C-alpha cells in the first residue's frame, strides 16, 4: 500500500497528516504489488500431503482483485478519516492488548 | 442576472463564489466547475474563484498531481499566477479547453443626456457577429479521460 | 450494421469503439477482444481501437 | 476487406466510385485476412489469470 495526502475543506484547529490506506488499491484502482505482478513456480507446493498445483495459485490471484467500480465509493470514506484525527496522536502507544 | 449586470461594470466588483462546505470532489461540483469553466466569461470572476475552478479541472487530467497537491499551490505563486499557469497547461498540444471569454464593447443609441457614458463589458461569451469568444482556443479536444480519486 | 456500412463509405467515420474498462481487465473483454480481431476489417476502425 | 466497383444499370446524373465492404469476404465464402490464413503460437494466453 501506499500513503495518502488528501484532505477535506473544514475548519479545524489541528494539523492532519498522511496515512496508509487499508487496501492495496492505487489512486488508479489497479492492484499495488511489491515485487512483480507474476505468479509462476518452478514446482508444486507439498508439506506432509496437501498439494496444491502451479494452476490453481494463478486462478486463486485472478479472483482477489477488486471490483474496480467501488473506487470512488471506497476513497471517500478514507478521505473523511484522514481530514479528522490529530496528525500529533499516530506515534500514541497501544494499552488495550484485544483492540489488536 | 443583477448581479452578473453588475460584475460587467464596477471593474472591482467581480463575483466571488462560495463552494460547498464539507465536500470535496463530488461527482456534480466538477460538472458544475465544467459548466463555469466554458460558459461563465472569464472578466467577471475574481481571481480566487478562477483559480479555484482551474484547480479542480486541472486536478483529473493532471498524471501526478492530485487535487490537493493541487490546492497546496497557494504559496510559491499567487492567485492569478497560477490560474495563468493552469490555463497554459490546458491549452498545449495534448489538452485544449475553450475558456470562454469576453470583450469590449461601446455601441450606443444617440439620445440627449446630461452625464457621462461609459463602456461596460459583455456579460454575454457571444461576440457582436454571432461567432463565439473563447480565451485561447476552441474545438475541445482531449487525448485522455478525465480521470479524478475515483470518478 | 448501419454504422459499419457507414463506415465503409467514408474513410473519415471509423467506427470508435467504447470500452467499459479503465485499468482492469475482465474475461468477458478479452473473449470479445479476440472476436473483434478475428472478425471485424481493420480498414472500418479508426486507430485508437485498433 | 478490399474494394468493389460493381455497379448496377439506373439512370442517374452523377459519377460513384469504390467503397469497402463490411465484411471480410472477397466475393467466396473463404474470408480474407492480412498476413496467413493459420493459428500457431509458441505459448499460452495468460494475463493476471484466464
Amino acid at each position: 500500500t501506499t500513503l495518502f495526502d488528501e484532505n477535506e475543506p473544514v475548519v479545524r484547529r489541528y494539523q492532519i497528516g498522511r496515512v496508509y490506506a487499508p487496501f492495496p488499491v492505487d489512486r488508479y484502482g489497479s492492484p499495488v504489488y511489491s515485487n512483480c505482478t507474476k505468479v509462476e513456480l518452478a514446482s508444486d507446493y507439498n508439506a506432509e500431503g496437501f498439494t496444491i498445483r502451479k494452476d490453481d495459485f494463478r486462478a486463486l490471484q485472478a479472483v482477489l482483485r477488486i471490483d474496480e467500480d467501488r473506487a470512488a465509493d471506497m476513497f471517500t470514506t478514507l478521505r473523511i478519516m484522514i481530514s479528522s484525527i490529530p496528525a500529533v496522536w499516530y506515534d500514541a502507544e497501544v494499552v488495550h492488548y484485544p483492540h489488536t | 442576472a443583477i448581479k452578473m449586470m453588475q460584475a460587467a461594470q464596477l471593474h472591482r466588483a467581480s463575483i466571488e463564489i462560495a463552494f460547498p462546505m464539507n465536500v470535496s470532489l463530488s461527482p456534480e461540483i466538477i460538472v458544475q466547475c465544467f459548466i463555469v469553466w466554458m460558459s461563465i466569461p472569464e472578466q467577471l470572476l475574481s481571481d480566487r474563484s478562477n483559480f479555484i475552478i482551474a484547480a479542480v479541472i486541472w486536478a483529473g487530467f493532471s498524471a501526478d498531481d492530485s487535487y490537493a497537491d493541487i490546492m497546496r499551490r497557494s504559496a510559491r505563486a499567487s492567485d492569478r499566477q497560477n490560474y495563468d499557469i493552469i490555463k497554459a497547461a490546458l491549452s498545449s498540444r495534448k489538452f485544449k479547453l475553450p475558456r470562454a471569454s469576453t470583450t469590449l464593447f461601446d455601441e450606443n443609441e444617440p439620445v440627449v443626456r446630461r452625464y457621462q457614458i461609459g463602456r461596460v463589458y459583455a456579460p454575454f461569451p457571444v461576440d457582436r457577429y454571432g461567432s463565439p469568444v473563447y480565451s485561447n482556443c476552441t474545438k475541445v479536444e482531449l487525448a485522455s479521460d478525465y480521470n479524478a480519486e475515483g470518478f
